[PDB]
C-alpha cells in the first residue's frame, strides 16, 4: 500500500458563479460568490465591497440561487453540488460570532438517469414555491419549497423534449410556468409549461411554441412589467409573449458568442449583456404604454459600452458598479459612466481580482538563486492570457505578464537566462485572403521575430477551403526574459501547424542548449493529425535559429530529455531519438502498444506514459539491446489529464473526472504477471482538474528547516488557478493523520451536513469508490481552527503507534504542534 | 480450414507402428487392447457414452501419428479418457484415472506408467494436443443412429430392437479403425443396415418413401452399397474372430 | 496446411505489448510477421499441471471453431513456445491462441466517457450482437459472461463477442446441472441469483438488456457488490419476483430466502421513459423477470427497433478524438 498527504497552497481563484441579494441581513446588498467549493459573501459599499465571511463546502458549487419564502425576514440561499448533494442555508450572527446554518439538505441523485449535455440546471420560482432542476435528459425534477420538507424530497415530470439549452421560471403567470428551449432534428424551439404541485405533472403552457435561432443560447425570464421570455443567439435577440414577437440582429453582437446575461433595473428595462471577447452590451427594452393604462414592449435595442474581462457571470450592484466574474481572466469592479470617455468607452476599470485562471503548464525555477524557488505558470486564456511568477512570503506574492494570447506551454533555459514559452492567438479569415488579429499579443510585439520557412509539408496537394469571418489559431515560440519578462523573441510556426510540446535541454555531445517543440498539422477534416514536426532552435544573440527538423507522422504531444537522449510520443508510437554528431535526430527504438500517448514522464531510465484512455504503462529503456520493455501496466480505464512520477515504484495519475490514483508496482516477482499488474492503491477525488504535475516546492529552504514527516514534494496546477501539493508519509504518519480524520469529521459541522468521506470518495459517472492512500490535508489544517472544548473531544483516546513509544496518548497541545510542521510545508 | 480425419484401408499398411517392424495383426490387437481399456475404464468411472467415445476417437488417430513401440498404449488411453472428459464436459481429476487404471490393470501392465504414473499421462496432454490439431469436437454415429431412428414409424418393439442392435454395433466399432475410414453419419447407416440383414427387417417400409429401396440415401447421400457391406464385414469379423456372437 | 494447429511457432508474430490479463493467462497484441495483420494472442500456461490444459480454453477452443459469425471473434491459429528437441516431458512452454485486434472494448470506451452514442449508434451495436447471440443459441451454445468488457468493437463499428471461457451447450430436452454463479453480478439475470442451476439461454439476453439501458444511460443499470442487493435492485425497477409475474419462481432454491424489502412494482417504462418508444418495448421485454417470458434472441432481431435496420450502414461511434484530448 502508499500513503500520500495532498494540500491546497492556493485556494480556486476562477469565478464559478455570482448572485446578489439580501442573504447576511434583510437590510444589506450581499454578493456572493462562488469559486469551485469555496463560497466568498460580500456586502456591497460605496466603495467596493466589505469580506464578511467565506466557507468551503465538502463538493463542487453547480447551483446557487437565493430566495425568500414568505414568512422569512431575508433571503435564503439554495446550492446543488455537482455530486447532486442539495442544501438550504441561512445566514447567522450573534454579534462576533458568524455562522451558516444548514435549513434543509439530502441528495437528489437518481438511481437511472443520463446527465445532460448543457449541465445541471437549477432555477427557483418567483414565488417561492419549488426549486426546478434538469439533471437528466427527459426529465424534470421538482422540489417543493413547503416548510416539512426538511429533506429535499422532489419528484420527477417526464419530459418529451429531450434535448434541453436553457431554461427558467416565467414571472407574471396565473400557475408556475417554465420557458425553456430545446432541440430536435427540426432546429431548435421556444416552449412553456405550467407545473402543477397537486398533479405532480405538466399542463399546456400559456402560449404557444415558436421556432428560434439554431445557436439560441440563454432564456432571460423578463420581469412583471413586461413579461415573457428573452431569448440571446449568436445573430438574433428576440422577445417572446404570447402574440408578441420582436427581433433584433444587430450586426456587432455576430462578430462575439454572447455568454452571460443580468438584470440592470428591477422593471426589466435594462439587461446587460457579455461576450467572449470581452464586449458588454447594454440590452434595453423601450417602453410604449397605451391609452388602456396597459405597458407594452416597443423594440429591442443592444449598445456597446465598454470592455471587461471574459466573465462567466455578471453581476449589477449599485449606482454603476459591476462585478465581472471571470474564469478565463482576473475579476474586476468596474463603474459604468452615463458619459463615455475620450475613447468612447462607458466602462472604467476600479479593482482588480488576482484569478490565476486556467493552469495550462508551469515550471519553478528559483530565479533570485535563493533555494526559495518561483513558480512560473501559463495562466489565462486569450486576451487573458498572462505568465504568472509566484513566491512565498503570509500569503503569496504574484506577479501578472499581460501576454493578450493564450500561453500553452512553459520551459527554463537558464544559460540564456530566459523562459521559452508556447502561445497561440486568435486571427480571422478577411478580405485579403490571409488573418488579420483581433488586438496586438505577445507574439506581434517582441523584439526580433521569425516565420518559419519549412518546406516539408509544402507539397500539399490537399485543399483546405476558407470562408471569411472563420477563427484560426496561430502558434508560436516566445523568448522572455526572466528578469525583465519582455518578449525578446517570437517564431510563428506553420501555417495550420499547432506547437503541443517544448523541451530545453542539451543532447549528445553537443555542447549547445537548444529549444526543442513538438507540433502536429491540424486541419478540421481529420479527425487524428497525420504530420508533425520536431524543430530544434537555438537561442543565441537575441536571435533564434533553427538548427534541425525531423518529420513524424503524428502529434508530438509531449517531449522529455532521455539520459542526452529525447524522448518523444507522436500519436500511438513512444520514441526515444539520438542526437548526431551531424547536429540530427536519429531514430533508436520504438514503442507502440499505446492509444493515445499524451503525457511523459522519466526518472533514471524508467519511463511512464499516460494515455487517453488506458491509464499508465510504466516503460523501462533497456541500453544493453537499445530498447523499450514494458514493466507494468494500470488495466483499470482511466482517462489522463497529468501524470507525475513519486518514486520508483508510486506514479501518480489524474484523471478528467476530478480525481487522482496513484499506482505502484505489485512488487511481487512469484509471478510475472504480478509484476506487469500496477495496483492502483491511492484513490482521492480532488475536485479539481490537473494540468501539470512538476516537482518542487515554494517554500523557502535555509538548510534549517524541521524535516518534516512529509517526504517529497510535487506541485499542481488546475483549471480553476487552484495550486496543490502532494507528498508521501510513512506507514506510521498516515494512520495516525486517518485516524485523526475520521475524528474530525465527527466533530467538524460541514456546510450543507455533506459527508466529508464521501465528497473525497473516487466519483465516475460509472463508479464511485472511497477515499484511500491519501490524507486530506485540508482537513487535518482545519484543527487548528476548531476551538478548544473540540479540539480535546478530538484527541481522547488517541494511541500513537511505530514510534518511540509503541502506545503513547495525545493531547490537544501536542497535537497543534504537529498540525503546524504541516502547514510549513506551503 | 479443417483437418482431413479419414483414410483408405490400403493406407493403414504405413503407420509409424506397422514400419518400426509391427505386423498388422499386433497393430490391431494393440488398438482393440487401448480401445477397450479407455472404455473400461471410463465406464467404471460412469462416464457419459460420447465420452468414452471421443477419447477412442482421439486414441486412435494418435498412432495413426505416432509407433506403438515409442508411447506406451495404456498411457495414450488414460491421456485420451482425460482430456475427453474435459472436452465433452464430463472431467475426472487425472488422480482418478489412474487409480482405475491401476485396478483394472495386471502389475505388468501397469508398467507402462512408469515410477509416477500421473506425470506420464499429464506430460503426453501436450503431445496429444498437438497431434489431433486442437481439432477437439468429434461427431459419433451414435447421434446418427437416433436421429435417423426418430424417423422411422412402425412397430416400435420391432424398430427398438433394430436400435439396440445398431447400438452395440456401434460400441464394437471403436475396437476398429472405421473410426478413421468413414465419416459418423455412414457408419451409423451401416450398423442400422446390419441390423436390419440380421433381423430380417425391410427398413424402407418405415421410411418416408416406402418404394425407395434404397433406405438410407434419404439419410445420407452419395453412400454406395459397397461401403456399407465393407463395414459391415468388418464388424462381423470382429464376432468370427472372437468367441462372442452377433446379439441379436 | 491451414489446418494443423500446434506446430508453428510463436516467433512468426512480433509482440507489441500486453493489452490485458485474460483468465488462464496474459493477452498480447502482436503483428504478424510474415502478413502484418494485427492480432490479440492469448496465453495458455499448463505449467501449473493442477489439471494440465485449462478447460476454458478447452471450451474456447472447441466452440470458437465451430462459430463462423461477423458478431463473433474468430480464432485464427494456435502457436507454441521454441519446445524442447527430443526432450517432450522437459518441454513447459506454453500455447498462444491467436486471434483478431479489435481496436476497443466497451467497457474501456464506457469507462473513459470518450464514447457518445446515438439512437443509430445504437441501432447498429444491439443488431450484431443479438445477430451473434442469435447465431449461437441457434447452435445450442450459451456464452454466460456476458459484459460489456467481452464486447470488441472495431472503430469501424463492428462488434465481435469475445471470451467464450464459460460458454456450454444446452439440452432443452434434458435439464442438466450447471453451474449457478456464471454471469457477473451487474450483468447477472434473477433466475440465478435465486440459484435455477438449471438456467435458460435467456440468462444471455437479460444481460444484453443490461447492456441496451447502459447504453442509453452511459451507466450500468443495476451496480450492486452482494447477490441480494442486485435483487434489490434489480426488484425495484423490473419488479419484485412474485408468482403472479413469474409462476414458477417458488421452485427456486433461494425465493423464500432472498426476499427483497417490499414487492416493488414494475417501473422500468416510468424510469427509461427518456429512451425512445421502440427501444423501450425491447428493454422491457429482454428485462422480465420470468425466463420463460423474457424474450429470445431472434424476437429482438424482429423488433420495430431492430428490424429495419440496415447493417450496411455500420454508422462508426464518436470515437476519441485529438480534440478530446
Ligand atoms: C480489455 C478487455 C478485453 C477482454 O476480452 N481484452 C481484449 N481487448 C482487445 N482489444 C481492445 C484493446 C485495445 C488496446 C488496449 O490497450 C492496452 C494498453 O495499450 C487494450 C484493449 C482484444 N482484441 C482481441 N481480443 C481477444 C478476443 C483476443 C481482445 N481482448
Amino acid at each position: 500500500m502508499s500513503y500520500n498527504y495532498v494540500v491546497t497552497a492556493q485556494k480556486p481563484t476562477a469565478v464559478n458563479g455570482c448572485v446578489t441579494g439580501h442573504f447576511t441581513s434583510a437590510e444589506d446588498l450581499n454578493l456572493l460568490i462562488a469559486k469551485n467549493t469555496r463560497l466568498e459573501i460580500y456586502v456591497v459599499t460605496a466603495e467596493g465591497l466589505r469580506p464578511v465571511k467565506e466557507v468551503g463546502m465538502y463538493g463542487k458549487i453547480a447551483v446557487m440561487e437565493l430566495f425568500r419564502p414568505k414568512g422569512e425576514s431575508k433571503d435564503l440561499l439554495f446550492i446543488l453540488t455537482a455530486k447532486y448533494n442539495a442544501c438550504i442555508l441561512e445566514y447567522k450572527q450573534s454579534g462576533e460570532s458568524i455562522d451558516i446554518i444548514t435549513r434543509a439538505h439530502g441528495n437528489v441523485q437518481d438511481r437511472i438517469g443520463r446527465p445532460s449535455e448543457t449541465g445541471i440546471i437549477g432555477i427557483i420560482d418567483p414565488e417561492c414555491r419549488m426549486i426546478g432542476l434538469r439533471l437528466y435528459d427527459g426529465l424534470f425534477k421538482v422540489i417543493p419549497l413547503d416548510r416539512d420538507n426538511k429533506e429535499l424530497k422532489a419528484f420527477n415530470i417526464r419530459l418529451e423534449e429531450l434535448h434541453v439549452i436553457d431554461v427558467k421560471f416565467l414571472y407574471g403567470c396565473q400557475a408556475p410556468t417554465i420557458c425553456f428551449v430545446y432541440q430536435d432534428p427540426q432546429g431548435r424551439h421556444v416552449k412553456t409549461y405550467e407545473v402543477s404541485l397537486r398533479e405532480k405533472e405538466f399542463n399546456k403552457g400559456p402560449w404557444k411554441q415558436e421556432n428560434v435561432e439554431a445557436e439560441a443560447s440563454m432564456v432571460i425570464a423578463v420581469p412583471e412589467p413586461f413579461g415573457g421570455a428573452i431569448i440571446i443567439g449568436q445573430e438574433s435577440i428576440t422577445y417572446h409573449n404570447g402574440d408578441k414577437y420582436l427581433a433584433i440582429a444587430p450586426p456587432i453582437i455576430k462578430q462575439s458568442t454572447i455568454v452571460c446575461h443580468n438584470r440592470v433595473d428591477p422593471n426589466g428595462s435594462r439587461y446587460l449583456l457579455g461576450d467572449m471577447e470581452g464586449r458588454l452590451f447594454m440590452l434595453l427594452l423601450e417602453k410604449e404604454e397605451q391609452m388602456d393604462g396597459t405597458v407594452t414592449l416597443k423594440d429591442l435595442r443592444v449598445e456597446l459600452l465598454g470592455e471587461t474581462s471574459i466573465a462567466e457571470c455578471l453581476t449589477y450592484l449599485d449606482n454603476g458598479v459591476v462585478f465581472v466574474g471571470s474564469r478565463l481572466g482576473d475579476s474586476q469592479l468596474v463603474k459604468l459612466n452615463v458619459d463615455s470617455n475620450e475613447q468612447g468607452s462607458y466602462v472604467v476599470a476600479m479593482e482588480t481580482f488576482t484569478n490565476l485562471g486556467p493552469i495550462v503548464d508551469m515550471c519553478v525555477v528559483d530565479l533570485e538563486r535563493q533555494g526559495q524557488g518561483q513558480l512560473v505558470t501559463c495562466s489565462g486564456a486569450f486576451k487573458e492570457g498572462s505568465l504568472r511568477i509566484i513566491r512565498n512570503g503570509q500569503k503569496l506574492h504574484i506577479r501578472t505578464v499581460p501576454l493578450y494570447e493564450s500561453p500553452r506551454k512553459i520551459c527554463y533555459q537558464e544559460v540564456s537566462q530566459c523562459f521559452g514559452v508556447l502561445s497561440s492567438r486568435i486571427e480571422v479569415q478577411d478580405t485579403s485572403g490571409g488573418t488579420t488579429a483581433l488586438r496586438p499579443s505577445a507574439s506581434t510585439q517582441a523584439l526580433s521575430s521569425s516565420v518559419s520557412s519549412s518546406k516539408l509539408f509544402s507539397s500539399s496537394t490537399a485543399p483546405h477551403e476558407t470562408s471569411f469571418g472563420e477563427e484560426v489559431e496561430v502558434h508560436n515560440l516566445l523568448i522572455i526574459d526572466q528578469h525583465t519578462f519582455e518578449v525578446l523573441h517570437a517564431h510563428q510556426f506553420l501555417q495550420n501547424e499547432y506547437a503541443l510540446s517544448l523541451v530545453s535541454c542539451k543532447l549528445g555531445k553537443d555542447p549547445n542548449t537548444y529549444f526543442i517543440v513538438g507540433t502536429a498539422m491540424v486541419y478540421p477534416e481529420e479527425a487524428e493529425p497525420k504530420q508533425g514536426r520536431i524543430v530544434v532552435f537555438q537561442y543565441s544573440d537575441g536571435k533564434l535559429q533553427t538548427v534541425a527538423e525531423k518529420e513524424v507522422k503524428g502529434a508530438v504531444y509531449s517531449m522529455v530529455e532521455f539520459n542526452g537522449k529525447l524522448l518523444a510520443s507522436i500519436n500511438s508510437t513512444v520514441r526515444l531519438y539520438e542526437w548526431t554528431t551531424e547536429k540530427e535526430l536519429r531514430t533508436e527504438c520504438n514503442h507502440y502498444n499505446n492509444i493515445m500517448a499524451l503525457y511523459l514522464k522519466t526518472k533514471g531510465d524508467f519511463i511512464l506514459v499516460g494515455d487517453l484512455m488506458r491509464s499508465v504503462l510504466l516503460l523501462a529503456y533497456k541500453p544493453m539491446e537499445g530498447n523499450f520493455e514494458e514493466i507494468a501496466r494500470d488495466f483499470n480505464p482511466n482517462w489522463m489529464s497529468a501524470v507525475e512520477i513519486l518514486d520508483d515504484d508510486n506514479f501518480l495519475g489524474a484523471e478528467n473526472a476530478f480525481n487522482l490514483f496513484v499506482c505502484q508496482k505489485d512488487s511481487a516477482a512469484t509471478t510475472d504477471e504480478e509484476r506487469q499488474h500496477l495496483q492502483e492503491v491511492g484513490l482521492f477525488h480532488l475536485g479539481e482538474f490537473v494540468n501539470v504535475f512538476c516537482h518542487g516546492s515554494l517554500v523557502m529552504q535555509n538548510l534549517g528547516e524541521t524535516s518534516t514527516p512529509t517526504q517529497g514534494s510535487v506541485l499542481f496546477g488546475t483549471v480553476n488557478g487552484m495550486i496543490g501539493l502532494v507528498t508521501s508519509l510513512s506507514e506510521s504518519w498516515y494512520n495516525l493523520l486517518l485516524d485523526m480524520q475520521n475524528r474530525l469529521n465527527k466533530v467538524i459541522k460541514s456546510v450543507g451536513k455533506i459527508e466529508h468521506s464521501f465528497w473525497r470518495s473516487f466519483h465516475t459517472e460509472r463508479k464511485t469508490e472511497p477515499a484511500t492512500g491519501f490524507i486530506d490535508g485540508d482537513l487535518i489544517e482545519s484543527f487548528l481552527d476548531i476551538s478548544r472544548p473540540k479540539m480535546q473531544e478530538v484527541v481522547a483516546n488517541l494511541q500513537y503507534d511505530d514510534g518511540s513509544g509503541m502506545k503513547r496518548e495525545a493531547t490537544a497541545d501536542d497535537l497543534i504542534k504537529v498540525v503546524e510542521e504541516l502547514t510549513r510545508i506551503h | 480450414t479443417k483437418p482431413c480425419w479419414y483414410w483408405d484401408k490400403k493406407d493403414l499398411a504405413h503407420t509409424p507402428s506397422q514400419l518400426e517392424g509391427l505386423d498388422p495383426a499386433t497393430e490391431a490387437r494393440y488398438r482393440r487392447e487401448g480401445a477397450r481399456f479407455i472404455f473400461d475404464v471410463g465406464t467404471r468411472l460412469g462416464l457419459h457414452y460420447d465420452t468414452l467415445a471421443t477419447g477412442i476417437i482421439y486414441f486412435h488417430r494418435f498412432y495413426m501419428f505416432h509407433s506403438f513401440k515409442q508411447f506406451p498404449r495404456y498411457v495414450t488411453g488414460a491421456c485420451c479418457l482425460f482430456l475427453a472428459g474435459k472436452v465433452e464436459e464430463t472431467p475426472k481429476k487425472c488422480k482418478d484415472i489412474i487409480k482405475t487404471a491401476r485396478s483394472l490393470l495386471n502389475d505388468v501392465q501397469f508398467g507402462q506408467f512408469g515410477d509416477d504414473p500421473k506425470e506420464e499421462v499429464m506430460v503426453l496432454e501436450r503431445i496429444l494436443l498437438q497431434t489431433i490439431k486442437f481439432d477437439l469436437q468429434v461427431e459419433h454415429p451414435y447421434q446418427f443412429l437416433l436421429k435417423y431412428a426418430k424417423q422411422l414409424k412402425g412397430d416400435k418393439n420391432k424398430i427398438q430392437k433394430l436400435v439396440q442392435m445398431a447400438w452395440t454395433f456401434v460400441n464394437d466399432s471403436l475396437c476398429t479403425t472405421l473410426s478413421l475410414q468413414w465419416e459418423p453419419e455412414i457408419i451409423a447407416v451401416a450398423v442400422m443396415y446390419l441390423a436390419g440383414r440380421l433381423c430380417k427387417f425391410e427398413i424402407q417400409e418405415w421410411t418416408s418413401k416406402p418404394m425407395y429401396r434404397r433406405w438410407w440415401e434419404q439419410f445420407v447421400q452419395d453412400v454406395p452399397v459397397d461401403v456399407l457391406e465393407d463395414i459391415c464385414h468388418q464388424i462381423l469379423d470382429l464376432y468370427s474372430q472372437g468367441k462372442q456372437q452377433m446379439p441379436h | 496446411t491451414e489446418s494443423d494447429w500446434g506446430k508453428r511457432c510463436v516467433d512468426k508474430f512480433d509482440i507489441i505489448g500486453i493489452i490485458g490479463e485474460g483468465t488462464y493467462g496474459q493477452v498480447y497484441k502482436a503483428k504478424d510477421k510474415d502478413t502484418g495483420e494485427l492480432v490479440a494472442l492469448k496465453k495458455v500456461r499448463l505449467d501449473n499441471e493442477k489439471e494440465g490444459f485449462p478447460i476454458t480454453a478447452i471450451r474456447e477452443i472447441k466452440i470458437l471453431r465451430q462459430l463462423i459469425h461477423r458478431s463473433v471473434v474468430n480464432m485464427k491459429e494456435i502457436v507454441t513456445d521454441k519446445q524442447d528437441a527430443l526432450d517432450f516431458k522437459k518441454d513447459k512452454g506454453a500455447f498462444y491462441l491467436v486471434f483478431e485486434y479489435m481496436d476497443h472494448d466497451l467497457m474501456g470506451l464506457l469507462e473513459s466517457g470518450l464514447v457518445h452514442f446515438s439512437e443509430d449508434h445504437i441501432k447498429s451495436f444491439m443488431k450484431q450482437l443479438m445477430e451473434g447471440l442469435e447465431y449461437c443459441h441457434k447452435k445450442n451454445f450459451l456464452h454466460r459472461d456476458i459484459k460489456c468488457s467481452n464486447i470488441l468493437l472495431n472503430n469501424s463499428g463492428q462488434i465481435k463477442l469475445a471470451d467464450f471461457g464459460l460458454a456450454r451447450l444446452y439440452n432443452s430436452e434434458e435439464s442438466r446441472p450447471y453451474t449457478n454463479k456464471v454471469i457477473t453480478l451487474w450483468y447477472r439475470p434473477p433466475e440465478l441469483l435465486l440459484g435455477e442451476e438449471r438456467y435458460t439461454p435467456a440468462i444471455d439476453v437479460w444481460s444484453c438488456g443490461c447492456i441496451l439501458g447502459e447504453l442509453f444511460t452511459k451507466k450500468p443499470i443495476f451496480q450492486a457488490n452482494l447477490e441480494l442487493a442486485q435483487l434489490e435492485l434489480i426488484s425495484r425497477l423490473c419488479g419484485s419476483p412474485c408468482p403472479a409475474v413469474w409462476p414458477d419462481v417458488i421452485r427456486l432454491p433461494y425465493f423464500n430466502t432472498m426476499k427483497p424489502k417490499k414487492q416493488y412494482r414494475r417501473r422500468l417504462r416510468e424510469e427509461f421513459s427518456f429512451i425512445p418508444s421502440a427501444a423501450l418495448d425491447l428493454l422491457d421485454h429482454m428485462l422480465t423477470l420470468d425466463p420463460s417470458k423474457r424474450c429470445t434472441a431472434e424476437q429482438t432481431l424482429q423488433s420495430d427497433f431492430l428490424k429495419d435496420v440496415e447493417l450496411s450502414k455500420m454508422a462508426p461511434p464518436d470515437l476519441p478524438h485529438w480534440q478530446d484530448c
